[PDB]
């Protein structure tokens, strides 16, 4: 159902992702360029201390000005559902519980104290029973049992993507695109793409590149030609240095966000462990019987498993994510850069034919054939590839 | 291995290893401070420092930075706290010895002093009456303070700002001093560290990581965070240091969230190392080298033509200098007699510097638990008291054998060991993008 929500949730400054300005990273490729007939590039041993001091020398007094002090401002971001942080807040414990039960509505935990959210709906149901006049361990075991089965949790998806798996329980642990309520991670990941788990990014595109451009002169004879084999090598030099302003772009910008839910879903995998932690220790208190003393060291190690149990779903969703922010770099970003390429080689192309025509008798014993020959220089292109 | 000298700030004014230094640069403390060498030219002054007009080491009212904050007037205040901060560093400076990139950290450091000189000397001078090469030493003579005499150091290792938790503050440089910086001549490093507080991460990211134990929340090994700011001064020295001006700025827009982060400068990237350098362009990076390159040249011309000095009392240590300044930037000899640049000999400096010199070659060196990548989240920071060898060595650090630390068990864990206590979150100050909405919601 509905449920007002009228309260904010502080989330610390650095506990968000870097995303770097897009202007900020490097202008260069873009710059437009002038090609000319020479563009070219590429103990310690056992000392002794010695007496530090010399004869003092009359030094004027460096007036320095001194830095000005600056006070930075908090930032408010109103959003239109119940996004990762709103579901991450539901998720914890209050300060000094009593008598917690997980609950598998996100506004029920949030409103009140005592309930905590889950994320997974089997386990709302064998924790929030207990131990029903019967042994400890029994119960115990089948809600640690249930928590491992349901963290290992992978869906095949097929047809589209390079992504050979998904983790399902992501859309319902953070409602990523307001998954959640509506149910539908496996099938909005697959349609709108990659980019799915980038919550309201804008989607990445490049400006045109700049543009190359020659003399108007180029009046001596054995020059023309001594230009054009230089700008065939600026363009593979603009080819390689796109690559990795597209490079410096993801590092900065795409990597970190991916990261994000890598943090997030360690935080939401901590808080559903610490909810086990703290039901089974109120249950125990709650039990008794002559084999109670006797369990005490088999249900520490129990407590124990869940933090290596984590890390055992954490190395699933590690591969997942790194799967995803490299799927970005090669079907999002590329593609954009590659066209904006082939624009700026055909674009550089007609200048080069048109450059030819313009001067037809200078230098010429026709050459003019040999030299329109070497557009095969653009038939090849510099291919991108990963690890 | 440049050795490591042992000290008290019991031990008295030697008018050798221990002075009176004259410090313009830090504003909160106008008059003379006690300082220490440590080894040849480093030189520890166990201090607050501050670089703005009314400074203040209490806590202000709103966030000063976008970094996790923490103020302590208390820190480094008495001659106890001193005594432990000179003796935290000291076991550090040993800690790096330890390796073998640390002894040529250090050598780097030690031989590279900066140039008596600038773009404003001509040609055929030597200037030695320059702050970012001189320090003056002063004597207490009758109630008062008079200037004895001088030192050519090459790294002051202050204590914190009033934000204890700041590293940026190595980089603050102020303009007039940073051109030297950048234009191949050097200055004297001014850094600004606390030994005993610590910076913390975790490695949920990186899948390399403990299956046995789980995902971890580490400290940084004080003396990478050490050696990451002494790898300033190396370029602060060495005059390659890439200005603040050359920066990556981030974005904060409404429609997706992100940190409202602090300025990732291009020197911060170079110093931190492996792949992240790359958000910085070859076309960018190239750059930087020939522009070194040409600085180097200039100044073995400049050698090349000196004669005079300022002060006209100092031509008698011209060819001290020369072989001072020829040694730090390994200048070979052409046929003529003059000093030349060799390409590859400045290539392998060069890289040397940049590439070799960097935080994550240093954490894979000394076996120690570390960031991987520049972003990785900032944790709750931890205290840890080193001089107690039950908590930290010199050999091992945090990771000791006989308190059940391994290494994939390591003692850099905060929630495995009781020595990393934490700073309260009531002390810490933070900024917050604040999440609302204001509406009904289904
Ligand atoms: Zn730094």
């Amino acid at each position: 159902g509905s449920a007002l929500v009228l309260q904010c949730i502080k989330v610390k400054n650095n506990r968000l992702p870097y995303v770097a300005d897009k202007d900020s990273i490097s202008q260069e490729i873009f710059e437009n360029k002038i090609i000319t007939d020479e563009t070219n590039v590429q103990v310690p041993i056992n000392p002794e201390i010695v007496d530090p001091l010399l004869p003092n020398v009359n030094m004027e007094p460096l007036n320095l000005p001194g830095e000005e002090i600056v006070f930075y401002d908090d930032i408010t971001k109103y959003v239109d559902y119940l996004n990762s942080y709103y579901y991450l807040e539901s998720q914890k414990l209050s300060n000094n519980v009593e008598n917690i039960t997980l609950t598998t509505s996100v506004e029920e935990a949030l409103g009140y104290s005592n309930k905590i959210y889950t994320f997974l709906p089997s386990l709302a149901e064998k924790v929030n029973k207990g131990v029903q006049a019967g042994l400890f361990l029994n119960w115990a075991n089948e809600v640690v049992e249930d928590f491992t089965t349901n963290i290992m949790k992978k869906d095949t998806l097929d047809k589209i993507s390079d992504v050979s798996v998904i983790i399902p329980y992501i859309g319902p642990a953070l409602n990523i695109g307001n998954s959640a309520l509506r149910g539908n991670f496996n099938q909005a990941f697959a349609t709108a793409g990659v980019a799915f788990l980038l919550e309201g990014f804008p989607e990445f595109t490049i400006p045109a590149l700049g543009v190359f451009t020659f003399y108007s002169s180029i009046q001596e004879r054995e020059k023309i030609i001594k230009t054009i084999e230089n700008c065939l090598e600026q363009r593979v030099k603009r080819w390689k240095d796109s690559y990795q302003w597209m490079v410096s772009n993801w590092l900065s910008r795409i990597t970190t966000q991916f990261n994000h839910i890598n943090y997030q879903m360690y935080d939401s995998l901590s808080y559903q462990a610490d909810a086990i932690k703290a039901k089974i220790d109120l249950e125990y208190k709650k039990y008794s019987g002559s084999d109670k003393e006797n369990i005490k060291s088999q249900v520490e190690n129990l407590k124990n498993s869940l933090d290596v149990k984590i890390s055992e779903a954490m190395n699933n969703i590690n591969k997942f994510i790194r799967e995803c922010s490299v799927t970005y770099l090669f079907k999002n970003m590329l593609p954009k850069v590659i066209d904006e390429l082939n624009k700026f080689d055909l674009r550089t192309k007609t200048e080069l034919i048109n450059l030819i025509d313009s001067h037809n008798i200078i230098l010429v014993g026709e050459v003019d054939r040999l030299k329109a020959k070497v557009n095969e220089s653009f038939e090849n292109t510099m291919p991108f590839n990963i690890f | 291995t440049w050795p490591v000298k042992d000290f008290n700030y019991s031990d008295p004014v030697n008018d050798n290893d221990i002075l009176y230094l004259r410090i313009p640069q830090n504003k909160l403390i106008t008059t003379p401070v006690k300082a220490f060498m440590i080894t040849q030219n480093i030189w520890v002054i166990p201090e607050r420092f501050s670089s703005d007009t009314n400074p203040s080491l209490s806590k202000p009212p709103r966030p000063t930075s976008k970094y996790q904050s923490y103020y302590d007037p208390s820190y480094l205040s008495t001659d106890e706290q001193k005594d432990t901060f000179l003796k935290g560093i000291i076991k550090l400076f040993k800690r790096i010895n330890e390796r073998d990139i640390g002894k040529k950290l250090i050598n780097y450091l030690v031989v590279g002093s900066p140039f008596m000189g600038d773009s404003s000397t001509p040609e055929d001078t030597f200037d030695f009456t320059r702050h970012t090469t001189n320090i003056a030493v002063e004597k207490f003579e009758n109630g008062s303070w008079k200037v004895t005499n001088i030192i050519t150091p090459s790294v002051l290792i202050f204590g914190p700002l009033p934000n204890i938790l700041d590293y940026t503050a190595s980089l603050t440089l102020q303009g007039q001093q940073s051109n030297p910086s950048f234009e191949g001549f050097g200055t004297l490093s001014i850094l600004k560290v606390a030994p005993e507080f610590l910076l913390t991460f975790s490695d949920v990211t990186s899948n390399q990581s403990s299956a046995v134990l789980g995902k971890s929340i580490f400290c940084m090994d004080p003396v990478i965070a050490l050696m990451h700011e002494l790898t300033h001064s190396l370029h602060q020295l060495y005059g390659i240091n890439i200005p603040s001006d050359k920066r990556i700025r981030p974005q904060v827009s409404e429609g997706f969230f992100s940190q409202d982060g602090p300025n990732v400068q291009f020197e911060e990237l170079y110093t931190f190392g492996g792949l992240d350098v790359e958000i910085i362009p070859q076309i960018e990076r190239s750059q930087l080298r020939e522009k070194a390159l040409g600085h180097y040249k200039d100044i073995a011309k400049r050698l090349n033509n000196i004669n005079k000095t300022i002060p006209s009392s100092w031509i008698s240590n011209i060819d001290k200098y020369k072989k001072i300044f020829s040694e730090k930037y390994n200048f070979d000899k052409d046929n003529t007699g003059n000093f030349v640049v060799n390409i590859d000999k400045f290539n392998s400096l060069y890289s040397d510097l940049t590439n070799v010199m960097s935080e994550v070659v240093y954490s894979s060196q000394y076996n120690v638990k570390n960031r991987t990548h520049y972003f990785s989240r900032h944790y709750l920071p931890v205290f840890a008291n080193i001089l107690d060898d039950n908590i930290y060595t010199i050999r091992d650090g945090f990771n000791l054998t006989n308190k059940g630390f391994n290494i994939e068990n390591s003692g850099q864990n905060i929630e495995r060991n009781p020595a990393l206590q934490k700073l309260s979150s009531e002390s810490v100050v933070d900024l917050f993008t604040k999440v609302c909405v204001d509406g009904i919601i289904t």
